[PDB]
């Protein structure tokens, strides 16, 4: 099952013609579908007979009855108002260390002035996603070091123990079955040294 | 046929636990053992039934005489004091370019807050040693670019034409059979080319 | 468990492959020269190994890209845009040894500095299996021919079965292949770019029907 | 600014040196049928030009990958001298720049 | 410019380029040519010029710049959000690249 | 901390890593695992954890970083000066690396 962007990430003055401002990303219908409160919120803020673009489908103002109609990626961008969510969310959980072993890095992703991310996968399953931005975040200064090793391990098929702080959550990948947090450390596996 | 560090390449007070300070490094046996100025200096300033640590041995000074005893690498770091040589010598020569050709970069050396060096060999035998540091030197500005060319040719085994400036001399390498100056250029070169 | 089926992308067509399988370039059976690409290098080809991969997906992707190269070449004017590639399905037996396992053993015998980190990262990445000396027609079971008209964009998949294929209940050898220490100057891992592919694999897949630009994985595996 | 473009050339020489007291790097692009196209990117004094480092790295990658590049050099008012490199493009790996 | 954000799929970065940002000298342009894997040698999505701005005041490499490097060396299939803006690359115009996620499969990348 | 500086020879870095500096934000660690050749897997020298600092206020790569990378990739045996300090890496203490020099032969690396 997918992960649902919390209502609070809903960019009030959403993007325009599919160009969500930097740091924000087009809400998907799969997402809007599963978020009851956001739908609920939408029915109140939406003026009559207005249509809204989404990455997937479209949203028809309460006049049309509040309809989430599907459509191809980027099709609803024809319309001026696009629903966008802010990619970063402050969980509130403590900044403790959490890590996963035997994972590989895949699925790069980069917005403009935002994070570079990767999906860590163990034997097929997407285990967790990690992001790093030099532009913002608790660990904005460690970006330059991390991206370099992020890169090496992605180019090589090297297993890794990844560290992540659930301090802040990231909603960059749309319709993800996995959670994405802040990258804080990478450690190539070393079984014979108690690493993986 | 070794390079002997000048008398001034020496710390006023030696260091504890074998921890020669940053920018300095332990004196060898073969190095002290080949320096009239150094031994003398020691005899005229070593009191008591005291012994000192060298990288690869010990120096019984004071009433012991001034005996240099062969040892084991880092084996005498056990002692209260180890003898440290500063590794940077401002030669005071002119900035004339000097180059060595067909050299291949081998044996890297690096240390906390100091320089990155390589021993440029040719035909098996060393030829020169060059170093780069972003922290100190007349050529700190060149580090960023140089470290790039240095890494490339190191891992790829590329022959090159190295360019050094003698304005600075270094003793980072222990028991050097070659001099070691400031790196100032690298050229993936075409025999007798203008770019060399 | 040793895989029973391994794959092999190749440019050679069924009529000969089904009749005479594949034969290693030579007798150099040194596990590191092979994994490091040295025994597949242009002018040093002699590996007593036939590169194969227990991963069909891996081969599919290689082909997928070799094809796109055709479309690109045509756009540049160096080609027709047409491509025909094949993926052979092979019954693995004892004479099939795992690249990785072999590499590690080699390193766990001659010591760490004897190996090359990425050379093993690759062997894992490719799921390479090594057919020692010879992979005979009786073992090749089926094949997938792929044709792509680059200009129109048509792709035509077609399978063919080799009659000579003898059925057996076998699988790859479960034990690592072993060789003596290499006595060669190995600068590093020879890989072909976009996507990164072992030089043996990449190179063994060519025939008569330009030089392959081989590069050291080490020189680009890190940003500059 | 008699600029020029050279497609499907290869990097043959790469060099980081010092011009007087300014940093400087140059490459020699070569194509079998012809002469060598030498262009140099010099450290413009103005410390901020990340350009130098960026182009330098990019040129090192081009050298590393062994790819054909497509390069744009301006010109120097004295023949037998490398012109200034203003743009560099790495052609599709394993192929040609169209 | 383009009236609205396009979104190409199954694209692969084929060539990359660094150029001085025609306007502001504090920035440069990293441009490339994306191609829809398998398309007709002649379809519009078989040759898509793109560019993105790089700030020369900020040291290092931007997230885009790092991915752009990986996916080129590896030829990974991507979803690209192109436009509206149009920069000029190689004479012709080129769409600004504003985002780009690697394709997982037929699911997100048709 | 350990009593004094250790000098291990024929060390081969077998794993690298990065992590933030427990006590400080403006810095982080880069760590590894070195292994002395010949040593049995039981031997503690079969896997020595090390680390060293990196100042996050100075962008770039330190010489020890550059070296580490090259020697790691190349599986170059080393002579490392570890201690006397200890930092935490992967839950355990690891010796601060203050210097390392590649080996030439049995002479300098016995």
């Amino acid at each position: 099952g997918i992960v649902i962007p919390p209502k609070a990430l809903f960019t009030q003055q959403g993007g325009a013609y599919g160009r969500c401002p930097n740091g924000t990303r087009a809400l998907t219908v799969a997402e809007l579908r599963g978020n009851a409160e956001l739908q609920t919120y939408l029915r109140q803020i939406t003026p009559g007979w207005s249509i809204y673009g989404l990455y997937d489908g479209t949203y028809l103002g309460q006049a049309y009855g509040g309809i989430i109609k599907d459509a191809p990626p980027g099709a609803g961008f024809i319309y001026r108002e696009t629903f966008c969510i802010t990619t970063i969310y402050k969980t509130g959980q403590p900044a403790a260390d959490h890590y996963y072993s035997k994972v590989t890095a895949t699925r790069l992703l980069a917005s403009t002035n935002s994070r570079l991310c990767a999906v860590f996968v163990r034997d097929g399953q997407s285990v967790i996603g990690a992001c790093a931005s030099p532009y913002e975040g608790r660990y904005r200064d460690m970006y330059d070091a991390l991206r370099r090793l992020l890169y090496m391990i992605y180019m090589s098929g090297l297993a890794v123990r990844v560290h992540v702080s659930k301090e802040e959550q990231y909603y960059d990948y749309e319709d993800a079955t996995f959670q994405t947090y802040a990258l804080t450390g990478i450690s190539l596996c070393n079984p014979a040294a108690s690493i993986c | 046929g070794i390079v002997i560090p000048p008398q001034e390449q020496i710390t006023q007070h030696g260091s504890p636990y074998g921890r020669c300070a940053n920018k300095t490094r332990a004196l060898t046996v073969a190095e002290l053992r080949g320096s009239g100025d150094l031994q003398e200096y020691l005899r005229h300033v070593t009191r008591g039934w005291s012994i000192f640590a060298l990288y690869d041995g010990t120096y019984l000074g004071g009433e012991y005489g001034g005996v240099i005893k062969d040892g084991t690498p880092g084996g005498a770091f056990d002692l209260k004091t180890t003898f440290c040589i500063m590794t940077t010598r401002n030669t005071g020569q002119p900035a004339t370019d000097h180059y060595y050709s067909n050299v291949t970069a081998t044996r890297l050396l690096s240390s906390t807050n100091s320089r990155l060096c390589a021993v440029f060999v040719r035909s098996g035998q060393p030829v020169i040693g060059a170093c780069t540091s972003p922290y100190d030197g007349k050529y700190w500005s060149m580090y960023s670019r140089l470290r790039k060319m240095l890494y490339l040719i190191y891992v790829a085994g590329i022959s090159v034409r190295v360019h050094v400036s003698k304005e600075e001399q270094y003793y980072d390498y222990e028991d050097a059979t070659f001099e070691t100056y400031a790196l100032t250029g690298i050229s993936i070169c075409n025999p007798g080319s203008s770019l060399c | 468990d040793p895989p029973a089926t391994v794959y092999r992308y190749d440019s050679r067509p069924p009529e000969d492959v089904f009749q005479n399988g594949f034969t290693a370039w030579g007798n150099n059976d040194n596990v590191l020269e092979h994994l490091t690409g040295r025994s597949c290098q242009v002018g040093s080809s002699n590996s007593a190994f036939v590169s194969t991969s227990s991963s069909r997906r891996y081969t599919e992707v290689y082909l997928e890209h070799r094809m796109q190269e055709a479309v690109e070449a045509e756009r540049a004017g160096r080609g027709t845009g047409h491509f025909i590639g094949y993926i052979y399905e092979v019954r693995a037996d004892n004479n099939f040894y795992g690249a990785a396992s072999s590499y590690f053993e080699y390193v766990d015998t001659y010591g760490d500095n004897a190996g090359r980190i990425l050379a093993g990262a690759l062997a894992t990445y490719q799921s390479e299996y090594l057919a020692h000396r010879r992979i005979p027609p009786e073992n090749i079971r089926r094949v997938t021919r792929v044709y792509h008209n680059g200009i129109t964009g048509e792709t035509t998949t077609t399978e063919y079965s080799n009659a000579r294929y003898v059925s057996q209940q076998t699988r790859a050898n479960p034990n690592p292949y072993t060789s003596r220490r290499s006595v060669a100057s190995i600068v590093g891992t020879l890989v072909r770019m976009a996507p990164v592919v072992g030089a043996c694999m990449a190179r063994q897949a060519e025939s008569s029907e330009e030089a392959m630009v081989l590069v050291y994985y080490e020189s680009i595996a890190y940003s500059f | 600014l008699p600029t020029h473009l050279y497609k499907n050339f290869t990097v043959q020489e790469l060099a980081l040196k010092l011009k007087g007291k300014n940093q400087e790097f140059c490459l020699t692009a070569f194509m079998s049928g012809r002469s060598l196209v030498r262009a140099c990117l010099s450290d413009a004094g103005h410390e901020h030009d990340t350009w130098f480092d960026t182009m330098l790295g990019f040129a090192i990658s081009a050298y590393a990958l062994k790819s054909r590049i497509a390069l744009t050099v301006e010109d120097s008012p004295y023949p037998g001298t490398p012109g200034d490199l203003l743009e560099l493009q790495i052609c599709p790996l394993n192929g040609y720049c169209e | 410019d383009v009236p609205y954000v396009l979104v190409k799929t199954n694209m692969v970065v084929t060539s990359v380029a660094m150029k001085p940002y025609e306007v502001t000298p504090t920035r440069m342009l990293v441009c490339g040519i994306a191609a829809k894997l398998g398309a007709a040698a002649s379809s519009p999505d078989a040759h898509v010029p793109f560019c993105f701005g790089k700030d020369l005041k900020r040291p290092g490499s931007s997230p885009m710049e790092v991915m752009l490097r990986a996916v080129f060396m590896q030829q990974r299939p991507l979803r690209m959000f192109l436009g509206p803006k149009q920069l000029t690359f190689e004479g012709k115009p080129a769409l600004e690249l504003i985002r780009m996620v690697e394709c997982s499969g037929k699911q997100d990348c048709p």
